[PDB]
C-alpha cells in the first residue's frame, strides 16, 4: 500500500505540525490493521524536536 | 434636612428589601 | 587616565575639580556630556574611584599611567598566551 | 481523577510508560503498529497530572493525551 | 456533597483549591454538573435581577448618604465654592488632627468629599433638597425591593419561563428598543420638560404639582396641531442663572447647541429635545422584526440573505441567527463589545460636553469621570474579546457554521493576527522612537531637533468642525460651505461659540505630543486587539496544540514537552491584554489629566512642550503633580489628602504584591506549604490542631488571577489617589 | 498472575531518619510499602531526602507517595538490578499490592492486560464541545 | 498651514537660538579661549548656528513653542519632512526586506539549509545585495508573475 | 518497620507528649469550673450569645464614648481648613 517510497507527499492532517509541508515517504507498512502505515520524513523538526511521524494514506495526496 | 424618624423608613425598608434579598439566594441555591 | 584625563589638574587640587576620565566625540548633541569638572577639561565626571586610588599609589604623572595601562596590556597577552 | 486517553496514533515506543512517575500507564497488544502494542491507562486514578508521557510522546499530534479534572489527594501530589 | 456543591469534581477535592474554585466558578453557570437549558437560563434571568437590585441598591444609599450626611442644599445655593459631600467618617483610628482636617465642606464632623459627580447630575436633573433625594432612596429601595420579588418569582415553577422565550431574540429586540430604549427616553424626556426645565427656570414641579404646573405657556396644542416650533420659541438667553426665574425663557425644546454660557454645561432643553428625538426614533426602530402579528422581519432571513453573490464572504451570515441564539457567550460578548464603545463614548462625551450643571468647573470630579468610565470600558472591552474567546471554545460549531463570515474568521486568523502584530509593531517602534529621540534632543540641549508633527488630520477634522485656530477653512469654519450655511441658523450659534473658546474641553488644541500620546492610543488598542483576537481565534487550537477546546477555556497550561506551553490558553491570552487594557487606559487617563491638568491652571504650553518627550512625563506630571499627594500626611502633620497618600501607597503594595504571584509560580510555594505542614504536623502544641481541607499553593490560573486582581487593584487605586489629589489639592 | 504477601518481618535499611517522611496522610488515608531484594549491603538516596544503608536481603521502606515509589524504584532499577515490587497501606489494615500487576513491569507488553482509556479515532477527530453541552460525557471519554 | 509660522519668521524660534547660544557663551566664561575644551564649545556654537540657518531655510513650520513642526499629510511645500525621507528609506527598508527574502530562497535549495542562516554565505550575501538596488521593479515584477506570494495549499495552517 | 498486627505502631499514630494521669486538681477546684462553665458548654449555644452579645457591646461602647476616650465622638475643634479655588 502507500503512494511510494522515496516519494513527495502533502499532509492533509490538521493537528499535524507539518500539515500542508512537503514531506518525504520513507516507509511504508504491508501489513494489514495498521491505522497509519506510511511513514514520512520531514526537513524541519516540529517543537518535539522529531520529523518522524505515521500517516494513513487518507491524509496524504501526492505532490 | 431628613429627619429622625425618616431614617427609621428607610431602615426597615432596606432590612424588608434585605429579606426579600435572603429569599432570592435562597431560591438560587435551589 | 593617562590620555582622556583630568587627574594631573584633579592632582594639583582635588576639593574643586571634579574626577573625570571620559571624553566623548562632539557627534549627534552628546558634547553636552562633556561637562565642565574643573581644570580647563570637558568630559564625563568619573565615580569608579580610580583618581583617588591613584593618589594613593603615588602616581603624579599621566605618563606613569601610560607605563602602567602598556604593562597591563603586556600583562593581557601573558594571560591570553597562558 | 485526571483522564488519560491514548489514540491510534500511536506507535509503541513504550516511551510514555518509561516517562511516566506514578505507574498510570501500560503497554497492552494492539493491532494498528509496526510494534503491535499501544498504551493504556488502567491506573488512571493515580495520576498526578504531569504529561511527562506527552513530553517524551514522539507522535506528532501526541498519542497519548492527559486532561486535567478532578484533583484529589492522588492527583495534588501530597504527603499530610 | 460540600461546598461547592455546583461541581461534584470540586467536592472531593480535599484541599484549600476546593474552597478557592467554588467562589470562582459560582457564576459559570454552564459549567456545572447535572446542568440543563432552561436551568441555565432562568439561574442567568434571577441573577440579572439580582444585578438589577444590587445597582438600585447601590444607587439608594448613594442618594441617602447625600440626603442624610451631605450637604446637598448648600451645594445647591453655591455649586463653585462648595466641595459636594459623600458620606460622613466614623473611623475609630482618627486622631484628633484626623478628626480636623476631614471637616470640609461645613459639616459638623469629618466628612468624604464626592467626586462622583452626583450632585452635578441631580442638581442638573431637578432633585433639589434632602428630602427629594431621600424620596428617591426610599422609591429605588422598593425598586430594588420589586425586582429581588421579581427574581424570585421567576424561579418559582408557576412563573419559569421556557428557553424558548428565552431565545425569541426579535420579540425581545422589539421590546427593548421600543421599551427600554424609547419609552424610557420619552419617559426621560417627560421628566426634563416637566421637572428639570422648571426647575432649572426656579418654578418647584413635583408629584403634588405635577397635573397643575403646564411646562410651556401652550401646553399639548401646538403639540398636536402639528406646530412644534412653539417650543422652540423664546430659549433660555446668555443671562439666564441656573436654577432662578430671571433670564429663562419658555421653551422646552430648543436646539440651542453648544454650552449654557454660567454653567458650561449642555442646555436641558436641547437634552430634552435629544431625547424625545432618540425616543421617537428608538420606538420607530422598535417596531421592525417579527413578533406576533405578521409584520416584521425573522432576522434568520436576514442573515440567510445577506450573502454576497461572489463568494468574498463565502455563505455570507447564513446559519448566524442560531450560532447567536444559541451561545450565550456570543450575545454576551456582543453586549460588552457595545457597552464598551459606549462606555467610552460616555466617557469622551462628558468631558468635551459636560452634560451637568457646574461639572465642568468641578475639575477633579471631571478626572474621576473620565478615568471612571475609560477603565470600566477598558475592562468591558477585554471581557467582550474574552467571551468571543468562550464562545469559540464552548460554543462555536463548526458544522453549523459552514462557509460563513465566522468560519471565515478562523479561515484566515492567521493574517489577522499577523497583521494586529504588524500594526502593533509598526505603532511601537514609530511611537517609541519618537519619544526617545525627543528624549534625546531635549538631554543634548537642543529642543528643536525634536521630530514633531503636527497632527493635521484630526486638526482639519477640528477646522471640519468649526475651530477657526488652524485656518484651514473648508466647512463649518469656512462661510462658503453648504453645511455651514445648512447650520448657521439652526445648531451652529451654540456650537461655535463653545468650540472657540478656549477655556473648555470642547475639541481642545492638539499638537505633536498629542499625535504622539495618540499613536501611543492606538499602539494600545491595536496590542490589546492583537493579544485578544490572538486568544479568540486561536481558542479551539493552535499549531502548537490543536486541542484548546477539549481542555476548556481556562486551563492552565500542556506541560513542559513540545518546547513550553505555557500561557497557551485564551484565558492567559486575556490574562495578557489586561497588563494591556491597564497600559493603554493609563495612557489614555494620563493623556487626559495632563493635557486637562495644564488646561486648568492656563499653561497649555507646558503641555505643548513637554509631553513630546518622555522626561517631561515623568517630571512635569508624574512628579510636578505629586508634590501634594504624598505630602498628604509628612512628621510634621497631615493634611486632608492624607487618605489619597496612604491609597497611593498602598497601591503601590498591592501592585507590586501582585508581582509576588505574575513572577514567581506554583511548586516554590507548594514545597514551601509542604514544609510549612510538616512544621505544624510536629509542632508541640500546636499539632492538636488540624485542617480539613489540605494546605496547597495557589494553582496555576488561580495564581495568574490573583496576580492579574492585585496589579488592577494596585493599578486602579494608585491612579485614584493620584488622579484625584493631584487636581483636588491644587484646584486648576 | 498471584500478588506478592505483604510479610510484615523483613527489616528496613540503615537511616538515621529524615523529616521528610511520613506526615498525617499515612495516619489518616494512605501510605506505601516498597518491598525489594537485594544482592547486597549498599548505600541508595532516600526519596524522601538522605541517604541509606539498604540490608544485604530483602528491604521494606515506608513512602507516603506513589511517585516516591517509582523514583525509587527506577533509581534502583538502572542503577542496580534489582527487581521491586511496592504495596498502597491503608489505615484500616488493608494492603493493596500495586506494581507490577501482572509481576512484569509496563514498560514490557503482557498478554493478559487490557486496553482501557483506548481511543480507535486520534485527536482531530474527536468531537468539538458545542454539539455536547449539557452531558456526562466530554469530547476525549466517547 | 495648520496655524503654524514658518521658522525664519517665528519670534520664538528665534529666542530659542538667543538662549542656546547664551548657554553655551556662559560656558566658554570659564576656559581660557585658546584652550582645548574651548574650540569644543566654540564648534557647539557654530554647530547650532548652522542647524537654526538650515531649519528657517527649508521651509519649516514653527509653533507657539517655537520648535519646528513636520506637516506629514503630503503638502507640496513640505515633501522633505515625510514624503521624501520616507520615499528614501522605504526604498532602503525594501533594501533589506528584498534582499533578506532572497538570500533564503537560495538557501532554501541547498544541502544544509539551517547552516546557512547561522553562517551566512557572503559570496552569496553580496551577490544579491548588489541585486537589492532594483528591488520595486523585482517586487512588483514577482508580485505580477505570482513569485511573490505562496498558494495557500502549500502554506501550514494551524486547525480552527 | 512493618508490623500488620499494630496498624497504628507502624504509620506514626503516636501520642509523642501525652499523659496517662488520671487526675491531678482536688474535688474543690474542679467543681467550681463545671458550675460556672456550664451555661459555656454547647457549640451551638455559645455561638448564638456571642454573637448577640458581641454585637451589643461594641455598640454600647461605640456610643457611650466620649471626646477623651475616642477622637471620633470628639469632634472638630478648630476652624475648618478651606481648599484651594474658594471651596
Ligand atoms: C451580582 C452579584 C451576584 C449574583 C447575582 C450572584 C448569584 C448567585 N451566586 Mg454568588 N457571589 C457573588 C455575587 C453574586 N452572586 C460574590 C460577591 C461572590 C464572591 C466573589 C459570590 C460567590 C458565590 C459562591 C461561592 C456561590 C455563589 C452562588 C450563587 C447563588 C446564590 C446563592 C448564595 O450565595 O446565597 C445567598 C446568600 C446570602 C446573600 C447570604 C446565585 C446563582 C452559589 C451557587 O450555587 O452558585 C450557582 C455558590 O455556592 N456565589
Ligand atoms: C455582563 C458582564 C459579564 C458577565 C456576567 C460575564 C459572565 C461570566 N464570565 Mg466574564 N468577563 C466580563 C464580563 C462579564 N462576565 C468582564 C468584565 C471581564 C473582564 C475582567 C470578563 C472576564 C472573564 C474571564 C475571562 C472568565 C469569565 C467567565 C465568566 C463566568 C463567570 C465566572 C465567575 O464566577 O467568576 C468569578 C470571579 C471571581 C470570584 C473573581 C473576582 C475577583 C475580583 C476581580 C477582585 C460567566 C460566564 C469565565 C468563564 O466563562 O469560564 C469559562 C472565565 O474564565 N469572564
Ligand atoms: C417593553 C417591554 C420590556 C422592557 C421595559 C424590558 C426591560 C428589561 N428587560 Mg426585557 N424582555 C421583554 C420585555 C421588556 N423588557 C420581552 C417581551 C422579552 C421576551 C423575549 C424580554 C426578555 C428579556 C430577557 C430574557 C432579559 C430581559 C432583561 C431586561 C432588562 C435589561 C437589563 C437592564 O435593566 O438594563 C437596563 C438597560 C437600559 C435602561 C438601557 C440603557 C441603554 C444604554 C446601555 C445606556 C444609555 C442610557 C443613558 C446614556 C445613561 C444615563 C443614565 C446615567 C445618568 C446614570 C430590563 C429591565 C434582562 C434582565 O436584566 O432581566 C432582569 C434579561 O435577562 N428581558
Ligand atoms: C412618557 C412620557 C410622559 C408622560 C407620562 C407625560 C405626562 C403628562 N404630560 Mg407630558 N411631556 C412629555 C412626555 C410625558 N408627559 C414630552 C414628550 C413632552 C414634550 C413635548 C411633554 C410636554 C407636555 C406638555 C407641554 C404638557 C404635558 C402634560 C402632561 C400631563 C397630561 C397629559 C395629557 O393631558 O394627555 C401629564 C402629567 C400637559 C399638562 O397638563 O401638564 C401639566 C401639558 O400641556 N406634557
Ligand atoms: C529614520 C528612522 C527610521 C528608523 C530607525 C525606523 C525603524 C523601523 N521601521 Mg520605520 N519609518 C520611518 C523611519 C524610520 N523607521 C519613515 C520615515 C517611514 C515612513 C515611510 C517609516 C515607516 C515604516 C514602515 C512602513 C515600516 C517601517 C518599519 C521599520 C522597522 C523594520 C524595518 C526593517 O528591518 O525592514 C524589514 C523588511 C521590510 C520589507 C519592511 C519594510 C516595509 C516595506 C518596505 C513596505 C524598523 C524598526 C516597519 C515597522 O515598524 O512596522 C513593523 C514597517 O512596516 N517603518
Ligand atoms: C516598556 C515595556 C514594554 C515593551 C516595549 C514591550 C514590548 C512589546 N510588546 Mg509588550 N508587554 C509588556 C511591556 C512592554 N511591551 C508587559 C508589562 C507585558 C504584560 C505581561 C507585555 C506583554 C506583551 C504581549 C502579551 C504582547 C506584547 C507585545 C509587544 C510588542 C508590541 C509591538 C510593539 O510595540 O513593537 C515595538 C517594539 C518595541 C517598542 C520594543 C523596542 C525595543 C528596541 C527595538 C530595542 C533596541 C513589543 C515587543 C505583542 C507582540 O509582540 O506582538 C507584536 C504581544 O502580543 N506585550
Ligand atoms: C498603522 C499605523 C497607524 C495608525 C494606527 C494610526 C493611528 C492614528 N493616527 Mg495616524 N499616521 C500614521 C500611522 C498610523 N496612524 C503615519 C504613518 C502617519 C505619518 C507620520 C500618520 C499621520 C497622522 C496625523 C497627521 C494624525 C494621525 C492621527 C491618527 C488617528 C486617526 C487615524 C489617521 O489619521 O490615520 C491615518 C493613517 C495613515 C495616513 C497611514 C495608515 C498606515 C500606513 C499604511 C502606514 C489615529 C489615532 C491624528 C492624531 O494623532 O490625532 C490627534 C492626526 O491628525 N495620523
Ligand atoms: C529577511 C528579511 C525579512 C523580511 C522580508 C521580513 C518581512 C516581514 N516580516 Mg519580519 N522579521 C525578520 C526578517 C524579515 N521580515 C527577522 C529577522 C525577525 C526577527 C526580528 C522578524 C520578525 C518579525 C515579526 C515579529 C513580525 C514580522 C512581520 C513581517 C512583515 C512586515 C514587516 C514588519 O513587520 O517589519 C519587520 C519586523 C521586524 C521585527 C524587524 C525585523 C527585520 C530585520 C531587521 C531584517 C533582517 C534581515 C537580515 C538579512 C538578517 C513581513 C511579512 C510581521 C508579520 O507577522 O507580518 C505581517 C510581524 O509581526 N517579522
Ligand atoms: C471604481 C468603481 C469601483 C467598484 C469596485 C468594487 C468591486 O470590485 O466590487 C467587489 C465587491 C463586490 O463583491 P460582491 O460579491 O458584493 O458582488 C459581486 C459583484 O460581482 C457584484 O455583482 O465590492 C466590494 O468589495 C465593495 C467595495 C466598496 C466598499 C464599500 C464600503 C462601504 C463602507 C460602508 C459605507
Ligand atoms: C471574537 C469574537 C467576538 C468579539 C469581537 C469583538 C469584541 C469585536 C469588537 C469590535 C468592535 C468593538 C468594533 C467597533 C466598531 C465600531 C465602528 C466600526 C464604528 C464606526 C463608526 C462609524 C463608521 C460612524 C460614522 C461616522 C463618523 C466616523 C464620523 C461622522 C459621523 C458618522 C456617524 C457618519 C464575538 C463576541 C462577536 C463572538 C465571536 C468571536
Ligand atoms: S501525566 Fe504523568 S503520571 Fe499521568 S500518565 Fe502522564 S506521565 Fe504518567
Ligand atoms: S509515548 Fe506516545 S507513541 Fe510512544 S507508546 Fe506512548 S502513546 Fe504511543
Ligand atoms: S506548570 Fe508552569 S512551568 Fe510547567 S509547563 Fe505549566 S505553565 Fe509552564
Amino acid at each position: 500500500i502507500g503512494p511510494k517510497r522515496g516519494s513527495i507527499v502533502k499532509v492533509l492532517r490538521r493537528e499535524s505540525y507539518w500539515f500542508n509541508d512537503t514531506g518525504k515517504v520513507v516507509a511504508v507498512d504491508q501489513a494489514p490493521g495498521v491505522r497509519y502505515p506510511v511513514v514520512v520524513r520531514f526537513d524541519k523538526v516540529n517543537y518535539a524536536g522529531v520529523s518522524t511521524n505515521n500517516y494513513s494514506p487518507d491524509e496524504l495526496e501526492q505532490s | 434636612s431628613i429627619s429622625d424618624s425618616q431614617i427609621i423608613v428607610a431602615l426597615v425598608s432596606a432590612f424588608i428589601t434585605g429579606i426579600l434579598a435572603l429569599r432570592l439566594g435562597k431560591s438560587l441555591y435551589q | 587616565g593617562a590620555r582622556f584625563s583630568n587627574y594631573e589638574a584633579w592632582l594639583s587640587d582635588p576639593t574643586h575639580i571634579k574626577p573625570s576620565a571620559q571624553v566623548v566625540w562632539p557627534i549627534v548633541g552628546q558634547k553636552i556630556l562633556n561637562g565642565d569638572v574643573g581644570g580647563g577639561f570637558q568630559g564625563i565626571q568619573i565615580t569608579s574611584g580610580f583618581f583617588q586610588l591613584w593618589r594613593a599609589s603615588g602616581i603624579t604623572s599621566e605618563l606613569q599611567l601610560y607605563t602602567t595601562a602598556i604593562g597591563g596590556l603586556i600583562f593581557a597577552a601573558l594571560m591570553l598566551f597562558a | 481523577a485526571h483522564s488519560v486517553k491514548i489514540y491510534d496514533t500511536c506507535i509503541g515506543c513504550t516511551q510514555c510508560v518509561r516517562a511516566c512517575p506514578t505507574d498510570v500507564l501500560e503497554m497492552v497488544p494492539w493491532d494498528g503498529c509496526k510494534a503491535s502494542q499501544i498504551a493504556s491507562a488502567p491506573r488512571t486514578e493515580d495520576c498526578v497530572g504531569c504529561k511527562r508521557c506527552e513530553s517524551a510522546c514522539p507522535t506528532d499530534f501526541l498519542s497519548v493525551r492527559v486532561y486535567l479534572g478532578a484533583e484529589t489527594t492522588r492527583s495534588m501530589g501530597l504527603a499530610y | 456533597s460540600r461546598f461547592p456543591k455546583f461541581s461534584r469534581g470540586l467536592s472531593q477535592d480535599p484541599t484549600t483549591r476546593r474552597i478557592w474554585f467554588g467562589i470562582a466558578t459560582a457564576h459559570d453557570f454552564e459549567s456545572h454538573d447535572d446542568m440543563t437549558e432552561e436551568r441555565l437560563y432562568q439561574k442567568i434571568f434571577a441573577s440579572h435581577f439580582g444585578q438589577l437590585a444590587i445597582i438600585f441598591l447601590w444607587t439608594s444609599g448613594n442618594l441617602f448618604h447625600v440626603a442624610w450626611q451631605g450637604n446637598f442644599e448648600a451645594w445647591g445655593q453655591d455649586p463653585l465654592h462648595v466641595r459636594p459631600i459623600a458620606h460622613a467618617i466614623w473611623d475609630p483610628h482618627f486622631g484628633q488632627p484626623a478628626v480636623e482636617a476631614f471637616t470640609r465642606g461645613g459639616a459638623s464632623g469629618p466628612v468624604n468629599i464626592a467626586y462622583s459627580g452626583v450632585y452635578q447630575w441631580w442638581y442638573t436633573i431637578g432633585l433639589r433638597t434632602n428630602q427629594d433625594l431621600y424620596g428617591g432612596s426610599i422609591f429605588l429601595l422598593f425598586v430594588s425591593a420589586l425586582f429581588l420579588i421579581a427574581g424570585w418569582l421567576h424561579l418559582q415553577p408557576k412563573w419559569k419561563p421556557s428557553v424558548s422565550w428565552f431565545k425569541n431574540a426579535e420579540s425581545r429586540l422589539n421590546h427593548h428598543l421600543s421599551g427600554l430604549f424609547g419609552v424610557s427616553s420619552l419617559a426621560w424626556t417627560g421628566h426634563l420638560v416637566h421637572v428639570a426645565i422648571p426647575e432649572s427656570r426656579g418654578e418647584h414641579v413635583r408629584w403634588n404639582n405635577l397635573l397643575t404646573a403646564l411646562p410651556h405657556p401652550q401646553g399639548l396644542g401646538p403639540f398636536f396641531a402639528g406646530q412644534w416650533n412653539v417650543y422652540a420659541q423664546n430659549p433660555d438667553s446668555n443671562s439666564h442663572l441656573f436654577g432662578t426665574s430671571e433670564g429663562a425663557g419658555t421653551a422646552i425644546l430648543t436646539f440651542l447647541g453648544g454650552f449654557h454660557p454660567q454653567t458650561q454645561s449642555l442646555w436641558l432643553t436641547d437634552m430634552a429635545h435629544h431625547h424625545l428625538a432618540i425616543a421617537v426614533i428608538f420606538i420607530i426602530a422598535g417596531h421592525m422584526y417579527r413578533t406576533n402579528f405578521g409584520i416584521g422581519h425573522s432576522m434568520k432571513e436576514i442573515l440567510e440573505a445577506h450573502t454576497p453573490p461572489g463568494g468574498r464572504l463565502g455563505r455570507g451570515h447564513k446559519g448566524l441567527y442560531d450560532t447567536i441564539n444559541n451561545s450565550l457567550h456570543f450575545q454576551l460578548g456582543l453586549a460588552l463589545a457595545s457597552l464598551g464603545v459606549i462606555t467610552s463614548l460616555v466617557a469622551q462625551h462628558m468631558y468635551s460636553l459636560p452634560p451637568y450643571a457646574f461639572l465642568a468647573q468641578d475639575f477633579t470630579t471631571q478626572a474621576a469621570l473620565y478615568t471612571h468610565h475609560q477603565y470600566i470600558a477598558g475592562f468591558i472591552m477585554t471581557g467582550a474579546f474574552a467571551h468571543g474567546a468562550i464562545f469559540f471554545i464552548r460554543d462555536y460549531n463548526p458544522e453549523q457554521n459552514k462557509d460563513n463570515v465566522l468560519a471565515r474568521m478562523l479561515e484566515h486568523k492567521e493574517a489577522i493576527i499577523s497583521h494586529l502584530s504588524w500594526a502593533s509593531l509598526f505603532l511601537g517602534f514609530h511611537t517609541l522612537g519618537l519619544y526617545v529621540h525627543n528624549d534625546v534632543m531635549l538631554a543634548f540641549g537642543t529642543p528643536e531637533k525634536q521630530i514633531l508633527i503636527e497632527p493635521v488630520f484630526a486638526q482639519w477634522i477640528q477646522s471640519a468642525h468649526g475651530k477657526a485656530l488652524y485656518g484651514f477653512d473648508v466647512l463649518l469654519s469656512s462661510a462658503d460651505s453648504p453645511a455651514f450655511n445648512a447650520g448657521q441658523t439652526l445648531w451652529l450659534p451654540g456650537w461655535l461659540d463653545a468650540i472657540n473658546n478656549n477655556s473648555n474641553s470642547l475639541f481642545l488644541t492638539i499638537g505633536p505630543g498629542d499625535f504622539l500620546v495618540h499613536h501611543a492610543i492606538a499602539l494600545g488598542l491595536h496590542t490589546t486587539t492583537l493579544i485578544l483576537v490572538k486568544g479568540a481565534l486561536d481558542a479551539r487550537g493552535s499549531k502548537l496544540m490543536p486541542d484548546k477546546k477539549e481542555f476548556g477555556y481556562s486551563f492552565p497550561c500542556d506541560g513542559p514537552g513540545r518546547g513550553g506551553t505555557c500561557d497557551i490558553s485564551a484565558w492567559d491570552a486575556f490574562y495578557l491584554a489586561v497588563f494591556w487594557m491597564l497600559n493603554t487606559i493609563g495612557w489614555v487617563t494620563f493623556y487626559w489629566h495632563w493635557k486637562h491638568i495644564t488646561l486648568w491652571q492656563g499653561n497649555v504650553a507646558q503641555f505643548n512642550e513637554s509631553s513630546t518627550y518622555l522626561m517631561g512625563w515623568l517630571r512635569d506630571y508624574l512628579w510636578l503633580n505629586s508634590s501634594q499627594l504624598i505630602n498628604g500626611y509628612n512628621p510634621f502633620g497631615m493634611n486632608s489628602l492624607s487618605v489619597w497618600a496612604w491609597m497611593f501607597l498602598f497601591g503601590h503594595l498591592v501592585w507590586a504584591t501582585g508581582f509576588m504571584f505574575l513572577i514567581s509560580w506554583r511548586g516554590y510555594w507548594q514545597e514551601l506549604i509542604e514544609t510549612l505542614a510538616w512544621a505544624h504536623e510536629r509542632t508541640p502544641l500546636a499539632n492538636l490542631v488540624r485542617w480539613k481541607d489540605k494546605p496547597v499553593a495557589l494553582s496555576i490560573v488561580q495564581a495568574r488571577l490573583v496576580g492579574l486582581a492585585h496589579f488592577s487593584v494596585g493599578y486602579i487605586f494608585t491612579y485614584a489617589a493620584f488622579l484625584i489629589a493631584s487636581t483636588s489639592g491644587k484646584f486648576g | 498472575f498471584t500478588p506478592p504477601t505483604l510479610n510484615a518481618d523483613t527489616p528496613a535499611p540503615i537511616f538515621g531518619g529524615s523529616t521528610g517522611g511520613l506526615l498525617r496522610k499515612a495516619q489518616v488515608e494512605e501510605f506505601y510499602v516498597i518491598t525489594w531484594e537485594s544482592p547486597k549491603e549498599q548505600i541508595f538516596e532516600m526519596p524522601t531526602g538522605g541517604a541509606a544503608i539498604m540490608r544485604s536481603g530483602p528491604n521494606l521502606l515506608k513512602l507516603a507517595r506513589k511517585e516516591q515509589c517509582l523514583a525509587l524504584g527506577a533509581r534502583l532499577r538502572t542503577k542496580f538490578k534489582i527487581q521491586y515490587q511496592f504495596y498502597r497501606v491503608f489505615p484500616n489494615g488493608e494492603v493493596q499490592y500495586l506494581h507490577p500487576k501482572d509481576g512484569v513491569y509496563p514498560e514490557k507488553v503482557n498478554a493478559g492486560r487490557t486496553a482501557v482509556g483506548v481511543n480507535n479515532r486520534s485527536i482531530g477527530q474527536n468531537a468539538n464541545p458545542a454539539e455536547l453541552k449539557f452531558a456526562h460525557k466530554q469530547a476525549y471519554d466517547l | 498651514v495648520a496655524g503654524l509660522t514658518p521658522c525664519k519668521e517665528s519670534k520664538g524660534f528665534a529666542k530659542r537660538q538667543k538662549q542656546e547660544i547664551k548657554k553655551l557663551e556662559g560656558r566658554l566664561k570659564l576656559y581660557a579661549p585658546d584652550s582645548a575644551p574651548a574650540l569644543a564649545i566654540n564648534a557647539t556654537i557654530e554647530k547650532t548656528k548652522r542647524r537654526f540657518e538650515f531649519y528657517g531655510n527649508q521651509g519649516l513650520l514653527c509653533g507657539t513653542d517655537g520648535l519646528p513642526h513636520l506637516i506629514v499629510d503630503g503638502d507640496q511645500a513640505h515633501l522633505g519632512e515625510f514624503v521624501y525621507p520616507g520615499l528614501v528609506f522605504l526604498y532602503i527598508a525594501g533594501w533589506i526586506g528584498w534582499v533578506g527574502r532572497a538570500y533564503l530562497i537560495d538557501v532554501r535549495t541547498s544541502k544544509k539549509p539551517t547552516e546557512k542562516e547561522i553562517i551566512i554565505d557572503v559570496p552569496l550575501a553580496l551577490r544579491i545585495m548588489s541585486k537589492g538596488l532594483t528591488w520595486p521593479v523585482a517586487a512588483i515584477g514577482e508580485l505580477r508573475s505570482g513569485k511573490l506570494v505562496e498558494k495557500s495549499s502549500n502554506i501550514t495552517v494551524s486547525p480552527r | 518497620y512493618f508490623d500488620l498486627g499494630e496498624i497504628d505502631n507502624t504509620t506514626g499514630n503516636w501520642d509523642l507528649y501525652g499523659n496517662d494521669d488520671p487526675n491531678r486538681y482536688n474535688g474543690f477546684q474542679n467543681k467550681f469550673f463545671e458550675t460556672f462553665a456550664g451555661a459555656f458548654t454547647k457549640r451551638g449555644l455559645l455561638l448564638k450569645f456571642l454573637v448577640l452579645g458581641g454585637a451589643t457591646t461594641i455598640g454600647y461602647l461605640g456610643s457611650t464614648s466620649s471626646g477623651d476616650l475616642l477622637a471620633i465622638k470628639n469632634g472638630p475643634k478648630q476652624a475648618p481648613i478651606m481648599g484651594p479655588r474658594g471651596r
